[PDB]
RNA sequence: GGGGGCGAGCCCCGAGGGGCUCUCGCUUCUGGCGCCAAGCGCCCGGCCGCGCGCCGGCCGGGCGCGACCCGCUCCGGGGACA
């Protein structure tokens, strides 16, 4: 009470199971090498940085270049609880890379440039 | 009524340029693979060619009720089980030293397994009956072993099943099996399996070896030489008869 | 023993019953792919005189080599 | 429009209220239809010469 | 069809067994128009195409 | 292989019809459409009333015919030669 209904002989959908491993092949996680102090290097004090500081609401940083934008947003918005309208970046010819932090209207960029140290 | 006019018939013309064919048995036609396809024609070839004697020998199969009397006396001769042999270890552990059992007393007999042991029980004549499946894969390793039987004397039957015959046992796979010592209750049962087994293999032994078997043509050329057979019957038969 | 008797039987290959027997298997194996596991092995007395002990680990296969 | 605009317009922008509406012409559909009416009432005209052929031979 | 000096005819057949519309590349004979049926198999009639 | 008949013929014929070879698996005035079954038969589950429930009404499912059966090469063309 079984018919070949089809004339081509498919493979027959078996059943296969999953990963229950015995022991884990590593004994320990891999460490997070990306932290928030490591993607964030250090600010620029460049005359033109500052300025940009001063007229666009930004804060320039100098970051790893294996950072995502959204790693820029939160690595800053974790070290200095400070929200963040956008992240900008770019790459240097040194291979660094450039943020562009442009932050909320709410809160001023020179009060917090002066208290993570440039002026 | 209980009965609607709004039931149409509105039947399906099933022909050519009608409408469409149904999802009919199509397993004449299937694309198997090529092991199902190997392993058909390969019947097909053993069908076809002109088997010799020595494997066309394992086609004469003993029959169904014989069959299933061999069997009912070999369920009574089955050797042991595992942890049914530590059960006999331990049973006779315990009768070592707790009244005085020195154990030299008695071993039931039980059956053969391997062809080596029954070519060795058969070359010594200590075998009664031997049972042969049918269907090795290798055919090498039962070939001579009838005719090894036959010179001997000793009685030889073909089964159905290595499947079978090695669930006699605890395994899988069981090639021959000899019956060596049988009990008083089951040896008249014994002798007329032996009684019957030797008027079928034993006796007619030469028209076994000379029953050549093969050439048989398949039904699509069987067909086609009988319908040239009737058409010769009908164009000289009534001729003259 | 048996292996004897396999042993001349697979000596007398001009006989007909084993000219229809590599007929039949170099067939089988025609019709299969140019190396492939073997699960048991077709020639075992060959096969034990070479080395081959029926044990967990044994491996054999069947190839093809082009003649000439 | 190209044809990734047809993913934004509305539903009327893309069709026409009429069966075929939107993928064949007023003029082939009214043909098909008349088309598909007068090879089925052939098809009845053959039928009922076929039943009468069957009634009297 | 490029590199060929004689035409080439889409026809389109319904296939029998599953509801789909299969379309062949005929070679059509000197006379044959579009919108013609062209039938195939052993009970054709005997005309052009 | 025979069930099916508008059928083409043979034999017997009691003029109902049975066996035998063929026609087919039923489409040619036209740039239409055609799938995921209709109908019948046999069963099953839940609710209500007769209560002897394979009884009656509602809702939900299964199987077979419809779509014949048996087979050992998927069909053909070569083939003991290329």
């Amino acid at each position: 009470k079984k018919i070949r209904t089809s004339p081509t002989f498919r493979r027959p959908k078996t059943l296969r199971l999953r990963r229950q491993p015995k022991y884990p092949r590593k004994s320990a996680p891999r460490r997070n090498k990306l932290d928030h102090y490591a993607i964030i290097k250090f600010p620029l004090t460049t005359e033109s940085a500052m300025k940009k500081i001063e007229d666009n609401n930004t804060l320039v940083f100098i970051v790893d270049v294996k950072a995502n934008k959204h790693q820029i947003k939160q690595a800053v918005k974790k070290l200095y609880d400070i929200d963040v309208a956008k992240v900008n970046t770019l790459i240097r010819p040194d291979g660094e890379k450039k943020a562009y932090v442009r932050l909320a209207p709410d809160y001023d960029a020179l009060d917090v440039a002066n208290k993570i140290g440039i002026i | 009524k209980v009965v609607n006019p709004l039931f149409e018939k509105r039947p399906k013309n099933f022909g050519i340029g009608q409408d469409i064919q149904p999802k009919r048995d199509l397993t004449r036609f299937v694309k198997w693979p090529r092991y199902i396809r190997l392993q058909r024609q390969r019947a097909i070839l053993y069908k076809r060619l002109k088997v010799p004697p020595a494997i066309n020998q394992f086609t004469q199969v003993l029959d169904r009720q014989t069959a299933t009397q061999l069997l009912k006396l070999a369920h009574k001769y089955r050797p042991e089980t595992k942890q049914e042999k530590k059960q006999r270890l331990l049973a006779r552990a315990e009768k070592k030293a707790a009244g005085k059992g020195d154990v030299p007393t008695k071993r039931p007999p039980v059956l053969r397994a391997g062809v080596n042991t029954v070519t060795t029980l058969v070359e010594n004549k200590k075998a009664q009956l031997v049972v042969i499946a049918h269907d090795v894969d290798p055919i090498e390793l039962v070939v001579f072993l009838p005719a090894l039987c036959r010179k001997m004397g000793v009685p030889y039957c073909i089964l159905k099943g290595k499947a079978r015959l090695g669930r006699l046992v605890h395994r899988k796979t069981c090639t021959t099996v000899a019956f060596t010592q049988v009990n008083s209750e089951d040896k008249g049962a014994l002798a007329k399996l032996v009684e019957a087994i030797r008027t079928n293999y034993n006796d007619r032994y030469d028209e076994i070896r000379r029953h050549w078997g093969g050439n048989v043509l398949g039904p699509k050329s069987v067909a086609r030489i009988a319908k040239l057979e009737k058409a010769k019957a009908k164009e000289l038969a009534t001729k003259l008869g | 023993g048996a292996y004897k008797y396999i042993q001349e039987l697979w000596r007398k290959k001009q006989s007909d019953v084993m000219r229809f027997l590599l007929r039949v298997r170099c067939w089988q194996y025609r019709q299969l792919s140019a190396l492939h596991r073997a699960p048991r092995p077709t020639r075992p007395d060959k096969a034990r005189r070479l080395g081959y002990k029926a044990k967990q680990g044994y491996v054999i296969y069947r190839i093809r080599v082009r003649r000439g | 429009v190209r044809p990734k605009v047809l993913m934004r317009l509305s539903k009327t922008k893309k069709h026409v209220s009429r069966a075929y509406g939107g993928s064949m012409c007023a003029k082939c559909v009214r043909d098909r239809i008349k088309r598909a009416f007068l090879i089925e009432e052939q098809k009845i005209v053959v039928k009922v010469l076929k039943a009468q052929a069957q009634s009297q031979k | 069809d490029p590199g060929r000096g004689a035409p080439l005819a889409k026809v389109v057949f319904r296939d029998p067994y599953r509801f789909k519309k299969r379309t062949e590349l005929f070679i059509a004979a000197e006379g044959i128009h579009t919108g013609q049926f062209v039938y195939c198999g052993k009970k054709a009639q005997l005309n052009i195409g």
